[PDB]
């Protein structure tokens, strides 16, 4: 699965959302 | 051809936001996730985020709209300051090394609990240098792998 890489991407998602 | 593992990953991501499991992500739930990561969006700012992908006009985000959101906003790759921003989320005590304990806590805080065996597996796979923790270089490097 690579749960950690997946969660990092989700964290980046929220960074990109909060402009 | 979507794999079931891909689908499972989308579902997990969706469920992290959709904490009450009703099939829609609200401003409250979007907010909750971003506040768990230190951000402070306003309700209007959260609504604006929803609006962008809110194709059926109902004011909340459903599964296919969330897929669109990720398509647009998981647009390729972690630059540098954002990779570094992510590292900071996990390195809770700011010491430059992510411990197993740190990772477990941060992950629980996000809202995905996993067996300590799983957490240790994540540390161990990323720990290239052998100290049992994950430094920035190793955090960066784990992001390239399959
Ligand atoms: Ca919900
Ligand atoms: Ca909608
Ligand atoms: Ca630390
Ligand atoms: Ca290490």
């Amino acid at each position: 699965r690579k749960k950690w890489k997946q969660s990092v991407r989700l964290i980046s998602l929220c960074q990109r959302l909060s402009r | 051809q979507l794999t079931e593992e891909q689908i499972a990953e989308f579902k997990e991501a969706f469920s992290l936001f959709d904490k009450d499991g009703d099939g829609t992500i609200t401003t409250k739930e979007l907010g909750t996730v971003m506040r768990s990561l230190g951000q402070n969006p306003t309700e209007a700012e959260l609504q604006d985020m929803i609006n962008e992908v809110d194709a059926d006009g109902n004011g909340t985000i459903d599964f296919p709209e969330f897929l669109t959101m990720m398509a647009r906003k998981m647009k390729d790759t972690d630059s540098e300051e954002e990779i570094r921003e992510a590292f900071r989320v996990f390195d809770k005590d700011g010491n430059g090394y992510i411990s197993a304990a740190e990772l477990r806590h941060v992950m629980t805080n996000l809202g995905e609990k996993l067996t300590d065996e799983e957490v240790d597996e994540m540390i161990r796979e990323a720990d290239i240098d052998g100290d049992g923790q994950v430094n920035y270089e190793e955090f960066v490097q784990m992001m390239t792998a399959k």
